[PDB]
């Protein structure tokens, strides 16, 4: 598959204090209309944040917009519920108006999707993860993905995790 | 007289577990008459007794847009649908204040974003707002609504 969700890294190694963006990208899904994520991370190790402002996420923080769902003609809407005392983020984003989006002819089909910000607690080799949840059913490894038509994209990508955070 | 009979579905995505509860409950009314049925797990109805004439048919279900089947004629036995090639119900005109009104449109996904992201063992998780019945409330039951976003019913 080189259709694919992953996540990226703007640098893998961070002192206490400082703040790595893990930007949510995907690359070759067609005629995508929105995404929705289930990540883990270690809380104890990294803290959820803006990547901008470094604010602490709650567990009802929206995710930072990428390059792609920003056109408004489409109506995008975005959700984020979490459980932060357990490191699990759930992040959405997407377009409602379907009709008026195909009517474009112009298809977003690989880019930026979402950006949230990972601040250093310690200085200690760590993972994030797309994760499974039981709150999506049909998530593939913790991701659905969806078309124009409204339809949930049920093969032909791959989930590509991270890198690992200060391994040394 | 006649009977009038078919197949109703809902336009979304359905499994071998989901389909029986989705595609039953669709209740159809030959207006006109007091003569209504409801549709089983299959999405097939049957109304027995119809008298010879033409009629407007009308499909109703909780949280989905009414339809109504114009100039339906029936001289004898008919058949509205098939198996194959039913008639489709959009999901996503909501109950809100106890009432539907007939447009699917941003309040109707607000209300499934009270509980968005649940599953049915959660306390905030209510099986209305789960539309495709797959025991959680995720971007799926959202993006149903959105199939159909600014419509009424004129529209089908
Ligand atoms: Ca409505
Ligand atoms: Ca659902």
């Amino acid at each position: 598959m080189e259709s694919y969700i992953t996540m990226n890294f703007d640098k893998n190694t961070a002192e206490v204090g400082q703040i790595i963006k893990a930007t949510v990208k995907i690359n070759k899904i067609t005629n995508f209309s929105g995404y929705q994520v289930n990540i883990k991370y270690d809380p104890t190790v990294l803290q959820a944040v803006n990547p901008k402002t470094g604010v602490a996420y709650t567990n009802s923080s929206l995710p930072t917009s990428g390059e792609l769902l920003v056109n408004e003609d489409y109506g995008p809407i975005v959700q984020g519920v979490h459980k932060i005392s357990e490191g699990i983020l759930n992040l959405s984003r997407s377009y409602t108006a379907l009709d008026v989006y195909r009517a474009s002819e112009s298809p977003e089909e690989t880019g930026t999707v979402a950006v949230v910000g990972f601040k250093a607690l310690q200085k200690k080799a760590t993972t994030v993860v797309f994760e499974h949840s039981v709150t999506m059913p049909n998530g593939i490894i913790g991701t659905t993905l969806f078309n124009w038509y409204g339809n949930r994209i049920t093969s032909g990508y791959s989930v590509i995790q991270p890198g690992e955070i200060n391994s040394e | 007289g006649t009977t009038v009979s078919g197949y109703i579905n809902p336009d979304f995505v359905t499994t071998s577990t989901t389909a029986p509860i989705v595609k039953a409950g669709f209740t159809v009314e030959i207006v006109g008459t007091t003569k209504s049925a409801v549709t089983d797990s299959n999405g097939y109805f049957e109304i027995k007794d119809v008298a010879a004439g033409t009629y407007t048919v009308k499909i109703t279900k909780a949280n989905y847009l009414t339809r109504e089947i114009a100039n339906v004629s029936v001289t004898a036995d008919k058949e509205l649908s098939t198996s194959a090639s039913p008639i489709l119900m959009w999901a996503g005109d909501m109950a809100i204040g106890g009432t539907q009104d007939g447009a699917i449109n941003l309040e109707d996904i607000l209300e499934i974003c009270k509980a968005f992201n649940t599953s049915s063992t959660d306390a905030k998780y209510q099986v209305g707002l789960d539309l495709n019945r797959d025991g959680a409330i995720s971007l799926e039951d959202v993006m149903i609504v959105a199939k159909h976003f600014g419509k009424v019913s004129s529209d089908y």
